[PDB]
C-alpha cells in the first residue's frame, strides 16, 4: 500500500531533519568554542613574566613576546656576557607558532555562522585545516633537530653579545615546546654532518674545521607558553570530537 | 638458418629497390636499382 | 516515532523486493526468446533455395551454406563469354563464416549461463546484452559489403584462379551485401607508360604491371535466408534493446 | 614583474568572461527555438486531413489525432470480401501515443527551467541536451516500425476483434512506419498433424491450434503531419547537437 | 621450481612481445594507407567536371571547387523566366569549404606523427583513430542537406541579391546532399492580415512583411568527385575501426 | 613454444597458491590470538 | 640489376592469422596442462 | 587584446618557471644532505665503544655491531654466569634497523640527480618511501611488545650460558630504543596470555605449567645507537620540510 509507504518516508525524513538540526547547533556551539579558546591562545603571545632565570651554566634572560631583548650569562671554564645596545633577537619559532595561531582564527571568524546544516564534508574540512595550523603552531614550538652547528655560528645571536665573544664558544638560544633554552657549545679546532649537536661533533666553520669539545644546557618553563600549549591540546582535541560525531552521524543515517 | 639477403622496396609502389646483404654489422652488399629522373 | 518508521521501512522493502522478481522473470523471458530466435537465425546457416540466377551481364550461381559450391557465367561483349568453375572447386564466402562465428557467439552467450539465479541490479544482465548485441550487429556488419576491398586483393582472391581460365583484362568478384548475393566483373585496360575507388577510372598495380579499371559490371540476387537471419538480428537488437531500457528505468526509479 | 602578469591576467579574465556570455545568450536563442519547434510539433498531434486512402488490397481508414477512429477494407481475393469496425468502435495507435508523450516530456524539459540563469561550463546544458535528444530520438523511434510484434500478439490484438466479425484464416494489422500509417492483412493456413519473421511461410501457435501464414499483404499510406513532426525531431536533433558541439568547442578552448 | 617458473616466464613475455612488434607494423601500414586515401580525397576538393544540368524547373550550373562560379535558371511557370549571376560573381558553397578542412585536419593528424615509435599499449593509437574518425564524420555530415537552415536564413543568403535582379516571390537556394548538387526555388504568397518546414504551407516572417511558401521545386545532379570523396570517407572509416577492434583484441587478450 | 608457456603458467600459478595457504594460516593464528589477549583485556574490567 | 628487379619482398603477416595459430597451440597446449595437473591431483588420492 | 594577453602569459610562464628551477636545486640539495646524514647512520652500525655495563641484578656485555659477542651476568637469588666458547648472540633488532637503512640509503643513491624537475608527486613518492624505512628502522630499534615467554625461552639466548642453565631461570637480552637491555625473569612452576611479562604471568613451557615470579631489569645507553636514532629524527624532519615546501608550491601555482 502507497499511503502507508508515504508516511513512512515522511516520519524517517522528519527524525533525519530534527537531527541534522541538533548537529547544526552542535557544530557551531564547537565553533565558537574554538574561537575563544584560541583567541585567548593568541594573546598569550602579544603584548605576564619577562624575566627568566636558566648546573655549570646560568643565565638571566628577558624575553618581551617573540624577542629576546635581553641575555646576561655566566659560564663556568667565571666569564660574563650581555646583549649591546637595547637590541632584541627575536625567536623565530614563537613568531611562526604566532602565524599558525592567526591563521586558525581566521579559519574560525572568516566563515558563516549561518549554515543550515548541509552534510559535514565542509566541517570536516574546516576541522583538518584548523588543526593543521594548531599542530604546526606546537611543531615549530618543539625544538628544531635539522639545526645544523654551521647555521648556529651563522646566525646573528653569535654577533649579539657584550663584550665581542671568542671563536671557541658558540651560543643558541630555542624554545622546546614551552621551555627557553640557552645552550653553550664550546669547540676547539683540531689539526690538519655537523647535526649529532654532541660532544665529538666535527664541522667546517668560516675557513677552519672545529669539533664541540662539549656542551651546556640550561632551560627554563615559560608559563604563557605553556598556557597556549595547553590550549592547542583542548582545541585539537575539540575538533577532534566534533569531526567524530559528524562521522558517527553521517554513517548512522547513510 | 638466418638471414643476409633483404629486399627493401617494391617495383609499382616506389621507386627504389634494393638487395642488400647484411652480415652482421657488416653491409657486405647494397644492390640498388632507382627509377629516376622520368618514370621510364 | 520509530515503529511507524520500521513497519513503514518494511512496506517499501516488500514493494522493492515484489518488483525486483517482476523484472527477474522479465529477464529470463526475454533472453530464452532471444535464444529460440537466435538458434533459428543459426539453423538458417547450415542445411531452402541452392541456385540463384543473378541488367547486361547474367550468372547462375550454386550456393550451399558458406560455400559458393559453383558459378557459371555469361558476359555479353560488343562482339559473349561463358565460364564456370573446375567443376570440382568451391568457393567460401568468408562474410558468410564470419557471420555464423558471431551467431555462434551470441547464442554460446545465452546458453552458457544459469537460467536460476536471484535478481540483482542488472549491470550484469546489461554487461550480457551489451555482448549479445556486438555479436549481433558485427554479424550484421560483416554479412554487408565489405569497403575496404582493394582491386589488388580481388585480384590476389582465389576466385581469378577458380575460372576456363581467363584472362587479366578481366577481374570476378563475388561477395555478399545484405540481403543480396553480388557478382561483379572488372573490365581492366593496361596503361600506356588508390586501388579503393572501385569506379571506372581507378588505376591500381597488380602483378608487374599498372592496371587501370575500363569498365564495371554488378548483378545481384536476394537470398532468402540471409534475408531471414537479417531479420532475426534486428528484432534480437529490439528485443536486447528494450531490456536494457526496462531495467535502466527500474534502477533509477527505486534509486 | 607581478603588475604586468596581474594586469595581463585581468586582461585574458575580461576575454573569457565576455565570451561566457556570448554562449550564454547563444544557449539560450537555441533553447527558446527548440520550444518553439517542439510546441509546432506537438500541435501535430493533437486536432488536418482524417481520411486516408490506403497494390491488391485496399483500405479507406480515418485517423483522428491517435485514434483510428474507422477502417473501412476491401479484400480481393481468388474469387471481395468488405470489413468496417463495429461503427461505433475506435481503435488506438499506441505508436502516436508514445510519441506524444516523449513530445510532451521534451517540452516540459525546455520549459521547466529559468531561462533567467548566468552562464557555468556547461555540462548542465549538456545534461539538458542529452536529455531532450532522447526524447526526440525515442519519439522517432516509436514512431517506427516495431519489429518485435508477434503474429500471436498481433491476433490478441484488440483490433481482430475490432470488425463484419471474421474467421481465423484473417489477420488484420494496423501500425506506423515513420510517416506512413500502414495496413497488413495476413493470410493463413492451419497446419496438418518462432512466430516473428511476418514472412510468407512463418509458423505460430494461436488459440490452441497451430497456424502458418500464408500470404501478407501491405499497403500504405504517407500521414502528412507525422513527416512534419518527423522533419520537426530531425531539425530540433541537429540544433541540440550543435549546441553541444559549440560547448565543447568553447570549453576546450579555454581549458 | 624457481627456475622453471623464470625460463618459463622469459617465454610469454617473448612472444607477448613479438606479438607487439607485429600489431606495431599492422598500426603502420594501415596509417600510411590512410594518408593515401585522404589525401586522393583531399585532391578531390581542388583543381574534373564543372558543368552540371539539373523535373520541371532546370538549371546549369558551373562548380569550381568550392565556388559556385555560375547558375543558370529556368523557371516554367503557368505562362518562362531566365536568370543568371552578376556574371562577375561567384556563390560559395560553405559545405564543400567545411568538408575540406575537416580533410585537411584529418590529413595533419595522420601527417604530424612519428611513424617510427615502438608499439605500446594502443590507447594512444585509439585517441589518434578517434580524432580520425571525429573529422571524416563531421566532413561526411557537413556534406550532407543542412536541417537547420530556415527560409529567413535562406533570404538573407547573399545568393538573393546574386542574380537579372528578382522578387520577393520567389527564393532561391543552392546547397550539396551527401553526392547531389542542388538547386531549390521556394515559389512564395504573401498573406492576407517556425519557418522550418520548407514544405508547401510553410509561414514565415521577412523584412518586415509575412510570408508563406506557395511551392517547391527541387532539382539535382550526382557530383562525381564528391562521390569519389564519400566512398573515400566510407573506406577510411571502416580502415580506423578494424585498427581500433584489432588493438581491442590484442589488448584484451594479453591482459 | 605454448607447451613450456602453459607449464609456466601452471608452476607459477601452483607457488601462489601456496603461498597464499600460507598466508590464511597466519592471518587466522594471529586473529585467534587477538581473540585471546582481548578476552583477557575484557576480563580485567569486570568482576 | 634483373636480380634486384625480380626479388619478391616477404608479404607482412596476417595479424588475425597469427593469433588464430598461437590460439590453436594455447588451447592444446592448456588441455595437456589440464591432464597433467589433474593426473597427479588425483595421485594425491592414493595409497 | 591580444598582445597583451600573450605578453602576460610569458611573464607568468617565465615567473613559475624560474620558481621551479629553485625547487629544483632544494629538492637535491636535501636529498644530498639525506645521503651525508644516512651514511653516517649506516657507519654507526658496521664495524666505538663495545663494553657495557647494565640494582639487584648487574651484567657485563660485550656487543660487536649486531652481535652480542659476550654476556657475564652476575644475579642475587650470588650465582654467576657466561657464554661458551667464543659465540655471539646476534640482537635481531639491529640487523633488522641496518637493513631499514641500508633500503633507504639506496633509494637515495639509486636515483637520477639530473631530475629537470617536474611536479614533486615523485619526489614526495621518494620521501614516502625513505620515510617510511627511517620510522620502520625507529620502530624496531624499540623495544617489541608481541614477545611471548615462551618465545623467550624457545630462544637461542637460553641455551647458550655456561654453565648450563637452570629451569628456573630465563634470560632475554633486547635493545630499546638506544639502550641494551637485560631482563631475567624468575619462574616457578605451579601445582596441578603469556603475554605481560609481569610479575603473576602465566604461561606454558614444553610440557609443564609455569609462572613468573618476580623480575629483574636492567639497562644501559649505547652511544652509537642514540647517534643513529638522532639521524633518523633529522633525516625525518628533513624529508618532512621538503615534503611540505612541494606541497606548498604546488598549491600556489595551482
Amino acid at each position: 500500500m502507497a499511503t502507508v509507504m508515504a508516511a513512512t518516508a515522511a516520519e524517517r525524513a522528519v527524525l533525519e531533519e530534527e537531527f541534522r538540526w541538533l548537529l547544526h547547533d552542535e557544530v557551531h556551539a564547537v565553533l565558537k568554542q574554538l574561537q575563544d579558546i584560541l583567541k585567548e591562545a593568541s594573546l598569550r603571545f602579544t603584548l605576564k613574566q619577562e624575566n627568566f632565570i636558566l648546573d655549570q651554566v646560568k643565565g638571566v634572560l628577558t624575553l618581551q613576546g617573540d624577542a629576546l631583548s635581553q641575555a646576561d650569562v655566566n659560564l663556568k671554564m667565571l666569564l660574563h656576557f650581555a646583549f649591546r645596545e637595547d637590541k632584541q633577537w627575536k625567536l623565530q619559532q614563537i613568531q611562526d607558532a604566532r602565524n599558525h595561531v592567526s591563521q586558525a582564527i581566521y579559519l574560525l571568524t572568516s566563515r558563516d555562522q549561518s549554515y543550515q546544516f548541509k552534510t559535514g564534508a565542509e566541517v570536516l574540512k574546516l576541522m583538518d585545516a584548523v588543526m593543521l595550523q594548531l599542530t604546526r603552531a606546537r611543531n615549530r614550538l618543539t625544538t628544531p633537530a635539522t639545526l645544523t652547528l654551521p647555521e648556529i655560528a651563522a646566525s646573528g645571536l653569535t654577533r649579539m653579545f657584550a663584550p665581542a665573544l671568542p671563536s671557541d664558544l658558540l651560543v643558541n638560544v630555542y624554545i622546546n615546546l614551552n621551555k627557553l633554552c640557552l645552550t653553550v657549545y664550546q669547540l676547539h679546532a683540531l689539526q690538519p654532518g655537523a647535526v649529532l649537536h654532541s660532544p665529538g661533533a666535527m664541522f667546517e666553520w668560516g675557513s677552519q674545521r672545529l669539533e664541540v669539545s662539549h656542551v651546556h644546557k640550561v632551560e627554563c618553563v615559560i608559563p604563557w607558553l605553556n598556557d597556549a600549549l595547553v590550549y592547542f591540546t583542548v582545541s585539537l582535541q575539540l575538533c577532534q570530537q566534533l569531526k567524530d560525531k559528524i562521522s558517527v552521524f553521517s554513517s548512522y543515517w547513510s | 638458418a638466418k638471414q643476409e639477403n633483404f629486399i627493401l622496396g617494391s617495383c609499382g609502389t616506389d621507386q627504389v629497390k634494393g638487395v642488400l646483404t647484411l652480415q652482421g654489422d657488416a653491409l657486405s652488399q647494397a644492390d640498388v636499382n632507382l627509377k629516376m629522373p622520368r618514370n621510364n
